[PDB]
């Protein structure tokens, strides 16, 4: 009763994605984005090259 | 267009370490900011965000995408890369040139993400340590580290202290003198 | 045509790979160099902190206020890592820590 | 009057140069050197190749 606990902490999410780093093959982060594009539309669209 | 690589997936981290269970564990309920304060007093438990540290981290993550996304080099007429008939020597060389090139870019892409991803996780960790150290330096002998990122403050405060902490203006010297009675006996 | 296209393609592939390597090389080395120079300062700060004790407080901007009277002789002893804090140290409770 | 402020600090310069790092596109340092040579003399010097 002479104190006031003070916590800083950090955020978290329930769903995470595993990524690779230099020192760890599998570490879960709160969010990730795909860096390799794959499987676009399927038609060769005409613009802007003739 | 982006460069062809052999890997089917390469995930670039865009957030901090995920700890699902120093800071002993995450909260999974602070969704309005990246950094913040949790307190316990007579009135309860609460959550808030620190905007300056949040924005500093967010700016850095957007900085990584800007370095990697939409930064490509134009190629037009190249060499043929698929062949319908066996030709031997010249076709072997064209095939060998492409296979060597693909292996070198596939390596580069794998290493690029691994270096950037490791560093991003370290930079998000660094900001937390700086905030902890900054709070520690503002404070003094009026609190003790419990080892899980929280300080027990050995100086009575009633929410006004927390507000002063978030903007770095807390003046510890109000209750500070009765320090020996507080914690340090004989 | 064909043979000249290949010679042109070989050089263009090679130039892109060295241009990438050079850009990344400087970026990796430069980040680490800036980190190593920061590290040496922190180590020096920590080393000074460890030589010292409860006789000073960190104001948060790399400076220590020393709660033990020194008159330049302390500073000289600090630079060569031989400062012996124990001369004024005992009157510590009167200094800073009241009731 | 019972204290002696002690500052360690670090040096600075008025003129700085912006460089790129892994985590920051633009950071100013006190000094830098160029790693790409450009615009040499204009004469082919005769030594040491024949």
């Amino acid at each position: 009763n002479s104190t006031a606990t003070l916590c800083l902490g950090h955020h978290a999410v329930p769903n995470g994605t595993i990524v690779k780093t230099i020192t760890n093959d599998q570490i879960e982060v709160t969010n990730a984005t795909e860096l390799v594009q794959s499987s676009s539309t399927g038609e060769i669209c005409d613009s802007p090259h003739q | 267009c982006p460069r062809y690589v052999k890997q089917s997936t390469l995930k670039l981290a865009t957030g901090m370490r995920n700890v699902p269970e120093f800071i002993e564990n995450g909260w999974e309920g602070m969704v309005d900011g990246w950094y913040g304060f949790r307190h316990q007093n007579s009135e309860g438990r609460g959550q808030a965000a620190d905007l300056k540290s949040t924005q500093a981290a967010i700016d850095q993550i957007n900085g990584k995408l800007n370095r990697l996304i939409g930064k490509t080099n134009e190629k037009f007429h190249q060499i043929e890369k698929e062949f319908s008939e066996v030709e031997g020597r010249i076709q072997d060389l064209e095939k060998y040139v492409e296979d060597t090139k693909i292996d070198l870019w596939s390596y580069n892409a794998e290493l690029l993400v691994a270096l950037e991803n490791q560093h991003t996780i370290d930079l998000t960790d660094s900001e937390m340590n700086k905030l902890f150290e900054k709070t520690k330096k503002q404070l003094r002998e009026n609190a003790e580290d419990m080892g899980n990122g929280c300080f027990k403050i050995y100086h009575k405060c009633d929410n006004a202290c927390i507000g002063s902490i978030r903007n770095g203006t807390y003046d510890h010297d109000v209750y500070r003198d009765e320090a020996l009675n507080n914690r340090f006996q004989i």
